[PDB]
């Protein structure tokens, strides 16, 4: 907790479900430049600033980054009190924000712009903290490779970060079917385990 | 005699629905009662339990 | 009155000195449980544990073989009968 | 830093191929239990087998179909007679196997041709029904 009210005109206000995250913003026409030296976390819509918890080394030089939120949708059916009350209410519950550095701080308008997936910082609303992503790379090339051909996969509630070739992209149908097959297989094994000939039975 | 056969009867009714839900979800008897259309679990138990 | 049933085939493993012998309303020997007794079923694959709540009748013995869905424990007017 | 890093059973179970529910290697016996001399009267195995009226397994469609697909090799069971667990699993998943059989029949029709395929139900047809023979005719 700090004892002063910062000026939000020079900060990146990142709003999440449980808090509002502030990162000092160096002036830039693109407004994609971030200064991680000064940071603050506040409860949503509150000017009581506090230093956020840091779980990893933070950059010291200005880096251009691309912001993308992570969360779910809250489609609820609110009770109908007044005439013409809405039948449903949909709101975006953002729980994580990923900051991905541009390759060599290249601008978006640059014809050679690519994203550097090895440099991702994760902002967590529940813990009011900021961390660096544990990125695992499988594309051949190592440090020196063509960044135009890599694809990032984020799983496990924004905790698993993996870099794969764009050619081995997985269909959304395949992902959904994999999850369904795994869960239903475990459920079926749990249901059948209570039968007394289960130990002398086969799966098929 | 009364309580052992009441416990056996009550256990069949409890496991009647998970058996329908996991192994025969589109069984006509299950759909006729799970949907709330006609018949309850007690009446189905009289037929299959 | 709810019945605890064996969830797997296996060997019942528990200490009989933490339970008090009794006689059920059906005339069977049993063990009365007044504590948080832990019962171990040594199944075919993995050793499993079943928790028996207190104030309950334990109808099985130590080292007894049980089958799945078999009742192993039970938790919990004047009529004239003629012989 | 250290944030970027560059780099039978247990496969049939993963793939969903027919396999035992319990791994035979990771399986143990149930030791020795009460021998009716250290057991109460109500937990003793009767000296003589008792007639039950439930001593025979109930016949159904699932057992017959599972035995047929075990004969054809579509699935393999733990033993010769499918268990009740296997019967329940087949009841759950029985549409996929029928779809596979129908697809195999469709492929056979596409490969052999209508004359060879439909001659199964025309026994009075003694001529050769192969595609080559049809071309010659």
């Amino acid at each position: 907790v700090v004892d002063y009210r910062i000026n939000e005109d020079e900060f990146h206000k990142i709003s999440l479900l449980d808090c509002d995250f502030f990162i000092r913003k160096p002036p830039d026409p693109d407004n994609d430049v971030y200064d991680f030296r000064e940071m603050y976390v506040t409860p949503p819509d509150t000017d009581i600033y506090s230093v956020p918890r840091v779980l990893a080394p933070m950059p010291q030089k200005y880096i251009r980054c691309a912001m993308s939120d992570y969360g779910c949708y809250d489609v609820t059916e609110p009770p109908i009190d007044a005439p013409r009350d809405p039948l449903y209410k949909s709101e975006r519950e953002i729980s994580k924000v990923f900051l991905t550095k541009h390759y060599r701080n290249r601008r978006l308008n640059d014809p050679e712009f690519v994203l550097d997936f090895e440099e991702i910082y994760v902002i967590d609303s529940k813990t009011k903290s900021i961390t660096r992503a544990r990125v695992l790379v499988t594309v051949p090339g190592g440090r020196k490779r063509d960044r135009k051909d890599d694809l990032l996969v984020i799983r496990d509630n924004g905790n698993s970060f993996k870099i794969i070739h764009v050619g081995e992209r997985d269909d959304p149908t395949t992902v959904i079917e994999r999850e369904e097959w795994t869960k239903t297989r475990e459920d079926m094994e749990k249901h059948l385990r209570k039968l007394r000939d289960f130990s002398v039975s086969n799966w098929f | 005699s009364i309580e052992i056969w009441y416990a056996t009867s009550e256990y069949l009714r409890q496991e009647m629905n998970p058996n329908f839900r996991m192994t025969d979800p589109f069984n006509p008897v299950h759909m006729m009662s799970f949907s709330g259309a006609r018949g309850n679990a007690s009446q189905v138990h009289q037929l299959v339990g | 009155a709810e019945h605890v049933r064996a969830p797997y085939n296996g060997k019942i493993k528990f200490n009989e000195d933490l339970v008090h012998p009794t006689r059920t309303r059906h005339g069977h020997p049993a063990f009365l449980c007044y504590i948080d007794l832990s019962v171990i079923i040594e199944s075919e694959d993995i050793i499993h544990s079943v928790t028996i709540p207190p104030k309950s009748f334990l109808l099985v013995q130590n080292d007894q073989y049980v089958e799945s869905e078999q009742v192993i424990a039970e938790i919990r007017e004047r009529v004239r009968k003629y012989i | 830093n250290g944030f970027v890093v560059y780099n039978g059973f247990e496969l049939d179970k993963k793939l969903g191929r027919p396999h035992p529910f319990i791994d035979p290697t990771k399986k143990k016996q149930i030791e020795t239990t009460l021998t009716s001399d250290e057991s109460w009267w109500n937990w003793r195995k009767p000296e003589k087998e008792q007639w039950s009226r439930w001593q025979r397994r109930r016949p159904d469609v699932e057992t017959v179909f599972l035995k047929a697909m075990a004969e054809t090799g579509q699935v393999k069971l733990y033993g010769k007679e499918p268990t009740l667990t296997e019967t329940s699993l087949y009841r759950a998943r029985r549409h996929l196997f029928k779809e596979e059989r129908l697809q195999a029949e469709r492929e056979r029709l596409a490969k052999e041709g209508p004359m060879a395929f439909y001659s199964e139900w025309v026994k009075a047809w003694k001529r050769d029904t192969s595609r080559e023979a049809v071309q010659k005719h």
